[PDB]
RNA sequence: GGGG
DNA sequence: TATAATGGGTCTGATG
DNA sequence: CATCAGAGCCCCAAA
């Protein structure tokens, strides 16, 4: 075939075709399976030993792997590969935490509190203290993974007009806008079926946005408004330190009916 | 531990396409596109729906979701029903399913194989409001556009067409998500224009241009007033935590103790007037002045609550006020209340 | 504003708890702007960093996951297996909760393959569709690195 | 600050001083009526211009800000009675 | 950057 | 919407 | 032997 009709190699008589001087050869750990009539699997499908490929049930797959239906060759390639379920990110962790029968893990950790060696009794205790922490409270481990991120009421992160008519805004808004952009762009990238390398890069950035909002600077570089090296004031920063909420507003306030002067 | 260096490494895993495999993938993609048109004619289904189900199977069971634009939710149940309605076709039709599949898989490798082009474009839009990565992901969005619009029969190299959509998608993000106060993308163009214009002037004047000099260069329809107003709305907000600057901003909304005091002493010294009047007198005033609904009802609407017309209401009102005016200068309470 | 909807349809305390139909705003004390929470529904889940980086990590120790292993899975550097499905890597079958690098994931999920460029014009020593042993010569200056079906790419001469 | 017509800071150490004196009510008034108890601080003023003894304080608004900033961190803070039944310090303005 |  | 463009710019103490 | 969290109070004018 070709761009335009001319330069199309049209067979002039009856003959047979040979192929020479390939641009490059591509070796492939797969298993060819030629067929005659209609193939029942389509390219992309996963298959294990036994599954029925083509010709109404005759030709079957020996190995394990991935369907690559050729039509130029009339063969059904099966690329050897398992239908493995490995994941990345908090989606994996949230699943494992969901799959934790805490009562079981308490039995097995206690059943290891009887070992010698010092270090083994010690670590079974540090874990059992976390397990028991969840059993006594009623909290589920999978709650340490966020699905719905909460949003602080607006008047606690205000956007107010100052004297000069200019606007002064809390830092939390730019850490929220950061997250909402990365979340929305991820919802759009998913619907548009983007490649893996793109989605994972977006999921990483979504994590890194959640972590700048809850505790900016803890992991990785602190996010900063452009043209100023000031780290944005995350939620953690607001709560803690000498300038934090507890010490600066709960254990000590400013007060009315008071004055000072020289003695 | 460094997101940029991590993504730069992953991108280097996928080898760059040869002019052949560039044309081959672009070709298989366009054929798969047509194979879903011709496949919606046969099956009599929605094209978009079909192309999504083709994606579901090529990508894997990891992704499965309701694609807003489509009409039937995409749960493993309805994709299996449409994957069977597809497999239900004669060899001559069922061949188009293998085409669409082969296309969606080629589309993927074509996107992945061009992620390097997007990096070296976004590297130049650094520090315009968005982070390097935020620029890359925005550029990768135009690359997904360039792949579904690339006509390979024009004999252009793919990089020449993608560069347009990539710039288009980055330049849009900067204009859409870089301001805490979102500005319409056309107004951003004008604000930038005033900026490039003012800098031009400053560089041939040895000083900063006044508003007049800018309105002159901006052209027709531009006076100094609109230059000033355009800058007023082009002002980005300042941080409350700027070393804190927020500590010096008094809250004006919530009323102070003195205000809450006087407002709760005005109502007290006013329902001292709902008595001395009556029940209907001290109610026409509530509708007219808006004590009940918040809005001032004319002597017209008020006429539909007592039966009276627009001139017994007036005497009903003026009898109240004139009586209340005599209750002043005898109690002399309400004077200072200003 | 205290007791008033956005578009000003309702603007008084004769309307308390009513939600305007034009704008959708409740009429109540504007003090609630300090008390009313909102939320963001995430596309995929994200880990609350306090439970990741507060050492010893409460999620890490709960799952017997080292600090490094939690960073790698959470910040997309290694996969963690939730179901091997009979997969095997370099011989040993894939045990669940095992960490795979991106290469070990592709090898198990997509198969292995390699492509070798031939010099321009230099023709092959094998042909299209035939089995090959590792170390088997494919062309004058090209030898294969692994076993499997060999495939031509773009024959220049038919 | 004097330029803002400010109040004086009754910091940590000054609270310790009132605790050491056992001046419980003087301290409570410092942490509510004379600062950020919006309800009590408005009610106090109206009692003093009227000649009535100050009212008993309510909840400091700076504690509500603490509760809400913990909800923003996915942490559920609960004010309970002695029967471990939740007590609303938002007076129903935060629930649906 | 000062005061105590 | 189409030349081609493809990897960045101190100071101490507690705990794993 | 590495990583993280601590490191006095109140007040002024400035920004
Ligand atoms: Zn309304």
């Amino acid at each position: 075939a070709a761009i335009d009709p001319e330069e199309e190699v049209i067979a002039e008589a009856e003959g047979v075709v040979h192929l020479h001087e390939p641009a490059s050869i591509l070796v492939v750990k797969a298993r060819v399976y030629p067929f005659e009539d209609d193939v029942e699997v389509s390219t992309g499908d996963r298959v294990a030993p036994g599954d029925v490929l083509a010709d109404g049930g005759k030709v079957k797959s020996d190995v394990y792997g991935r369907v690559e239906v050729d039509l130029v060759r009339n063969v059904v390639r099966v690329v050897e590969s398992y239908d493995i379920d490995a994941r990345m990110g908090a989606e994996a962790i949230q699943q494992l935490l969901k799959e934790l029968d805490l009562e079981a893990l308490e039995k097995e950790l206690l059943e290891e509190m009887k070992h010698p060696s010092r270090a083994r009794r010690a670590k079974a205790r540090k874990r059992l203290e976390v397990v028991r922490a969840f059993l006594d409270s009623g909290n589920r481990p999978e709650w340490m993974i966020l699905e719905a991120v909460p949003v602080l009421p607006p008047d606690l992160r205000p956007m107010v007009q100052v004297d000069g008519g200019r606007f002064a805004t809390s830092d939390l808004n730019d850490l929220y806008r950061r997250l909402i952009n990365r979340n929305n762009r991820l919802k759009k990238l998913l619907a548009q079926g983007a490649p893996e390398i793109i989605i994972r890069n977006e999921k990483r950035m979504l994590q890194e946005a959640v972590d700048a909002l809850l505790d900016n600077g803890r992991r990785g570089a602190p996010v900063t408004n452009p043209g100023s090296d000031r780290p944005l004031r995350s939620l953690t920063d607001i709560l803690s330190g000498k300038q934090g909420r507890f010490r600066q507003n709960l254990l000590g306030k400013r007060v009315d009916y008071s004055g000072r002067s020289v003695i | 531990s460094d997101p940029v260096r991590q993504y730069l490494h992953e991108i280097g895993q996928v080898p760059l396409l040869t002019l052949e495999e560039e044309v081959e993938l672009a070709r298989k993609v366009e054929e798969g596109m047509e194979a879903i048109k011709k496949l919606s004619e046969i099956t009599g289904l929605d094209p978009d729906l079909i192309r999504e189900v083709v994606r579901a199977k090529i990508l894997g069971s990891a992704r499965v979701r309701h694609i807003p634009g489509l009409k039937e939710t995409l749960d493993p149940k309805t994709v299996e029903e449409i994957d069977q309605k597809l497999k239900s076709l004669p060899k001559e039709h069922k061949r188009y399913l293998h085409i669409a599949r082969e296309g969606e898989a080629a589309r993927q490798h074509l996107i992945e194989a061009n992620l390097r082009l997007v990096v070296s474009i976004a590297k130049k839009y650094t520090g315009r409001g968005l982070s390097f990565l935020d620029l890359i992901q925005e550029g990768n969005q135009g690359l997904i556009r360039a792949v579904e619009k690339f006509e390979y029969k024009r004999r252009f190299k793919f990089s020449t067409y993608a560069t347009w959509w990539i710039r288009q998608a980055i330049n849009r993000a900067i204009a859409d998500q870089a301001r805490t106060i979102r500005i319409p993308v056309h107004m951003v163009e004008t604000i930038n224009k005033l900026s490039r214009t003012a800098r031009q002037l400053q560089q041939e004047l040895g000083r900063e241009p006044t508003y007049e000099e800018i309105a002159e260069a901006m052209g027709p329809g531009w006076d100094a007033k609109r230059v000033e107003e355009t800058l007023k709305i082009a002002q980005e907000p300042v941080s409350l935590e700027t070393p804190f600057y927020g500590d010096f901003i008094p809250d004006e909304h919530l009323p102070s103790p003195v205000d809450a005091a006087t407002q709760s002493l005005l109502s007290e010294e006013l329902e001292k007037a709902l008595s001395k009047l009556s029940e209907r007198e001290a109610m026409v005033l509530k509708l007219r002045k808006g004590l009940i609904d918040g809005r001032e009802h004319t002597l017209e609407e008020v006429g539909a609550f007592f039966g009276v017309t627009r001139e017994r209401i007036r005497q009903i009102e003026n009898k109240a006020l004139r009586k209340l005016k005599y209750h002043e200068s005898r109690t002399r309470k309400l004077r200072d209340f200003l | 504003k205290d007791y008033e909807c956005a578009c000003g349809k309702y603007k008084r305390q004769r309307f308390e708890g009513k939600v305007c139909e034009r704008c959708g705003v409740e009429v109540t004390k504007s003090i609630v702007r300090r008390y009313r929470m909102g939320h963001i529904e995430l596309a995929t889940p994200a880990a609350h960093i306090w439970f990741v980086k507060d050492v010893p990590s409460k999620i890490g120790t709960l799952l017997d996951l080292s600090a490094t292993e939690l960073e790698q899975v959470l910040y997309f550097s290694k996969y963690i297996v939730l179901d091997p499905k009979g997969a095997i890597l370099n011989g040993v079958p894939v045990e669940k909760r095992q960490l795979l690098t991106d290469e070990e994931y592709r090898e198990l999920r997509y198969g292995k393959q390699e492509t070798y460029p031939l010099p321009p014009g230099v023709d092959a020593l094998v042909k299209d569709g035939e089995e090959v042993v590792k170390g088997q010569e494919l062309a004058p200056g090209v030898v294969s690195r692994l076993d499997g079906v060999a495939l031509y790419r773009f024959p220049r001469r038919v | 600050g004097k330029a803002q017509f400010g109040g004086q800071r009754f910091g940590e150490m000054e609270v310790w001083a009132l605790e050491a004196y056992g001046a419980a009510h003087t301290l409570q008034e410092m942490l509510t009526l004379k600062s950020d108890d919006i309800e009590g601080r408005n009610a106090a003023y109206e009692a003093i211009i009227k000649g009535e003894d100050v009212p008993e304080p309510s909840v400091p608004e700076s504690f509500r800000v603490l509760v809400k900033e913990l909800q923003a961190l996915a942490l559920d803070v609960q004010t309970l009675d002695e029967k471990d039944n939740p007590v609303d310090i938002f007076e129903g303005l935060a629930s649906k």
